[PDB]
């Protein structure tokens, strides 16, 4: 995150790290107990499966304070008509091996129906986007978990404002041309989230740009609201052996 | 009301009935109060609530 600040402790419970062999690879949103939602583009070259880590309630990457839990990715599971290396529908449902426990520390952001999403989410003009992705481009990533409230523009208005990959219908702009603030490589598959009458929901993932804070440019996201069906059904279904699953879209 | 208007008047999430009908309803860990549009925990930890600024 470029421009923000640190979200202080516990005030990002939603928030996961996804680490493959102890190094940070990306972000996630917990859903509930047992699902995280992240980016497609963050297992493109996935080595080793079975060594894909997710962890909650972290909060300063230095040191351990108790409020962590760790937990194995059982199941990444991949729209069918996501492309490797490509930017359109980059989203990852990720099944835990085991439920986390919630705490105040640990809590799930509300994946919201699809009508409320498009009536109501979608017009909400500012929303929060975190992680511990790198603090300026070209720079180091961070160490406490960073926070950034963007606002989000029609896709018509982003691509009029821009000075690249098509803005699909599965995607959407939000964040400023300046080049003062965005969400940065590292950031990948974090949170949007979107601010309702008293509770957060899931608008948003971290997906792509042009560099990071580069003028002239937006942060590209992954239009959640198209997926919430998809998510559902998934959801629902039982576990299959092995780790990486396609499942057909829509 | 209509859900595309104002949110029908509902907290959370919004059905269209036939005729000039509307139903409100709420997450799983949230129940439905008698206003018909407010919705409120029923469990420790709702999803999309932050306990540390909820306690204050
Ligand atoms: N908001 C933002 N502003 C500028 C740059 C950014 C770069 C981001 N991350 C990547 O681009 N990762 C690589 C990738 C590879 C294949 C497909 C998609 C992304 C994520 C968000 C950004
Ligand atoms: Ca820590
Ligand atoms: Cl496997
Ligand atoms: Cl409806």
């Amino acid at each position: 995150i470029v421009g923000g600040k640190v979200c202080p402790k516990g005030e990002c419970p939603w928030q996961v790290l996804l680490l493959v062999n102890g190094a940070q690879l990306c972000g996630g949103t917990l859903i509930n107990t047992i699902w995280v939602v992240s980016a497609a583009h963050c297992f493109d070259k996935i080595k080793n499966w079975r060594n894909l880590i997710a962890v909650l309630g972290e909060h300063d990457l230095s040191e351990h304070d108790g409020d962590e839990q760790s937990r194995r990715v059982a199941q990444v599971i991949i729209p069918s008509t996501y492309v490797p290396g490509t930017t359109n529908h980059d989203i990852a449902l990720l099944r835990l091996h085991q439920p986390v426990v919630l705490t105040d520390h640990v809590v799930p952001l509300c994946l919201p129906e699809r009508t409320f999403s498009e009536r109501t989410l979608a017009f909400v003009r500012f929303s929060l986007v975190s992680g511990w992705g790198q603090l300026l481009d070209r720079g180091a990533t961070a160490l406490e978990l960073m926070v950034l409230n963007v606002p989000r523009l029609m896709t018509q208005d982003c691509l009029q404002q821009s000075r690249s990959p098509n803005i699909t219908e599965y995607m959407f702009c939000a964040g400023y041309s300046d080049g003062s603030k965005d969400s940065c490589k590292g950031d990948s598959g974090g949170p949007h989230a979107t601010h309702y009458r008293g509770t957060w929901y899931l608008t948003g993932i971290v997906s792509w740009g042009q560099g990071c804070a580069t003028v002239g440019h937006f942060g590209v996201y992954t239009r959640v609201s198209q997926y919430i069906e998809w998510l559902q059904k998934l959801m629902r279904s039982e576990p299959r052996p092995g780790v990486l699953l396609r499942a057909p879209f829509p | 009301l209509i859900c595309v208007n104002e949110n029908g008047g509902c907290e959370q999430y919004c059905s269209d009935h036939t005729g000039t009908k509307r139903s409100c309803r709420c997450h799983e860990g949230y129940s439905l109060l008698a206003d018909g549009v407010s919705c409120t925990p029923t469990v420790e930890y709702p999803c999309g609530k932050i306990p540390i600024l909820e306690k204050r």
